[PDB]
């Protein structure tokens, strides 16, 4: 045994609850993971949890940074978050000049990549976009196509799609594939319009990527133009809220309720396979009860994000276990780190693997129209990370 | 295309303009 | 009436000296200003330098972060530098927060443009990227051309070429002008025969940006294509290095001389519009010795840099100065700030004019080929950024 100890950990989310991920949200799930934790760590030993606002921007820098002064020097022993990629920057390029490891479930975008200096003290819980464009890569090499035409949005200040194809693009762009890529800001005024002309223009399969309701007037502006026969492939990339289906992706309640059901025949979806267990299911009706009590609704079935944070606090406690253990202490950040890579565990919601660079394995799924007529979506396909291996549903 | 290479700076600022080969 | 000041800086520039504007190079310059300047502040008044290695990354922020976290939450009096742009965003971000004034004659990308918010007080004394992109912007409205290519280099880590270009585009793309781009790694292999290739495609006006000896490269390849010679307006930004757009830029002591004379005889340069004047002999005089004594071998005098933190440090104390008299202090860097921006001061070169915005005016001059047979290159014309007046020579 050893002395009751007492972890510091900064949580940086954005307070906003306008973010699937924002604090009001997660914050159910560290604490939930925190109370299965104690009863792996010396009797005793307790967690002071300090939840300040990333603003999903500069803010983080900016606390985390300050406290660190106020407190004459003092850093935490575990910085959670922040998820946006402009945010997720400077306070991992810190953590790792401080020693400090940092877990996130954001922090998506494919320049965390590398490392091997800067984000060295860097694990990310949440499948990275690359791994999604790992799917793809496979997906394509099982129509046996080979050209494909990325069509994205760009807002140019938090850029999700963009570095969500991003993805898509780093793994295609390796392997040879040919892309052709067009960009457009749908926040600023829409002309769909050349979209589709641009996308007549180069290949017949698409990966797109932007606001389910753009991604709806894409798919009408091409219908119009008779593109939706079973001419072209079309695809777009919703691994966060993707559940609509079951229900109709197309339906709105608007008039265009019948184009749109129409034109999505041609539109597969690729989301995130995921699994569940009780455990799982109390998980999601207390993280609920919560943040219901607090004035808001939730997706029925906690996001991603809330999953991976649970899952993100046992991991460090299973790492600062082992590093203890050896006769380390919770200080020794790049230590704990390297405890946290290539390795495999039971999560809230099953297995849960961290490659050997300190990003976790993901498994996707793609949704299609089975029955036209009705409009009936049905996922018609898994694909597994580790694994490799992708697999067309029974 | 627009993305070059690579794009190791992700998460700094440059977001003013695009690439393209 | 007021007590004697001590003024805490903190000087981030580079250690290596490859860089126009290292520590090394710009010391003296601030050094002498100094001088100059203790003896306007209260007597006894003491600046005390605190030369930082900001190794055009990361560091810079490291430095200033592990300066102020360790002594106490003392933030120091006044940051210069740091010039790179990738280097120059967090410290920037940082100073705007503490309300600490940051002066750099670097920074010239175009997303330091927008001070609203993130970078309110950070003022740039040398010319910004968009101003020599209102310059271009002038001489495309001289000649009646509307459309044009920019090529350059990225090598995705400093990317001052991709930078330099980008403010060129700002500029052109809101007017209404049209753009080609294309962009290839020169550290990696130069496949110029594509490059001179796309731009037979592209217009027939086209604007470069990279490696002195790169422009050369494509210069030698279009020339065989039979490119040059009245076809197609090559042009090049050169603002600093004179060893570049000096006169001969072509020579090499090279079997291929003779042709590339023949090449540059449609290419012209965009450079900087340095002044003089008696003064700035003195200057120029101790700069060098004291470089010199350095070790370091003086590269030709004293660049855009050096005369830029010389002008940087009376610029400040102009502003404390004043800001020293409304009955405020050392410590309101808004207040400074503020009083650096709009207004035109006497440097060691002359005239300089900051707008509105903290960006320094810049004037412009254009190198061109006045004579195929020797070689001679001479300046056909210039733009001054105030006026906003471009001007021929006789
Ligand atoms: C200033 O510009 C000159 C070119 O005008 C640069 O000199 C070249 O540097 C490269 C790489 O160091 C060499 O391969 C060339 O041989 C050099 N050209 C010659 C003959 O001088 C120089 O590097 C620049 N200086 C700075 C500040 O970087
Ligand atoms: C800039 O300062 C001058 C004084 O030198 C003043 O007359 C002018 O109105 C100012 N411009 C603005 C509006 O910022
Ligand atoms: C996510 O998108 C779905 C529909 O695609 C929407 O119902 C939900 O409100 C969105 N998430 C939030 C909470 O903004
Ligand atoms: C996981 O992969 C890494 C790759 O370097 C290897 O070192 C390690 O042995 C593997 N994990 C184990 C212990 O099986
Ligand atoms: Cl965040
Ligand atoms: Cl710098």
């Amino acid at each position: 045994a050893l002395p009751p100890q007492k972890i510091e950990v900064l949580v940086l989310l954005p307070q906003d609850d306008s973010y699937l991920f924002s604090l009001t949200r997660v914050r159910p799930a560290i604490e939930y993971a925190l109370r299965s934790v104690e009863g792996l760590l010396p009797p005793g030993t307790r967690f002071q949890v300090a939840y300040e606002d990333s603003d999903c921007g500069n803010r983080a820098l900016f606390s985390l940074v300050d406290r660190v002064a106020a407190a004459r020097g003092a850093k935490p022993d575990l910085i959670l978050g922040p998820v946006c990629e402009y945010a997720a920057a400077p306070v991992a390029r810190l953590a790792s000049h401080w020693d400090l490891p940092m877990l996130s479930a954001g922090a998506l975008a494919a320049g965390f990549q590398h490392k091997d200096s800067e984000y060295s003290h860097l694990t990310r819980v949440a499948p990275a976009y690359a791994k999604m464009g790992e799917m793809m890569l496979a997906l394509f090499r099982h129509h046996h196509w080979s050209r494909a035409a990325l069509v994205y949005s760009d807002d140019k200040l938090e850029r999700n799609c963009y570095f969500t194809l991003e993805g898509v693009h780093e793994v295609f762009q390796e392997e040879g594939l040919h892309t052709s890529i067009y960009s457009f800001d749908e926040t600023k005024d829409l002309d769909l319009e050349d979209i589709v002309r641009n996308i007549q223009a180069s290949e017949r399969v698409v990966i797109m990527c932007a606001s389910s309701d753009t991604i709806r007037s894409i798919m009408l502006v091409a219908h119009r133009h008779g593109m939706t026969s079973g001419d072209y492939a079309f695809f777009n990339i919703e691994l966060f809220n993707s559940s609509s289906y079951g229900d109709g992706s197309w339906k709105r309640g608007d008039k265009h309720d019948f184009e749109a059901k129409q034109a999505y025949s041609s539109l597969q979806t690729v989301t995130l396979l995921r699994t569940v267990k009780p455990e799982f299911e109390k998980f999601s009706m207390e993280v609920k009860s919560s943040v219901e009590k607090q004035g808001l609704n939730m997706e029925d079935y906690v996001n991603m994000f809330v999953e991976g944070f649970h899952d993100a606090i046992l991991l460090y406690v299973l790492a600062l276990h082992e590093v203890l253990r050896a006769g380390y202490s919770k200080k020794d950040g790049g230590k704990i780190i390297q405890q946290t890579w290539n390795r495999t565990f039971e999560g809230i919601a099953g297995q849960v693997s961290i490659d050997a660079n300190g990003d976790r394995y993901g498994d996707f799924s793609v949704i299609a129209m089975t029955d036209v007529e009705a409009g009936t979506q049905e996922v018609i396909g898994d694909y597994f990370g580790k694994e490799g291996r992708f697999e067309m549903r029974p | 295309g627009c993305f070059g290479r690579k794009m190791d700076r992700i998460s700094s600022s440059s977001g003013l303009g695009c690439k393209v080969l």
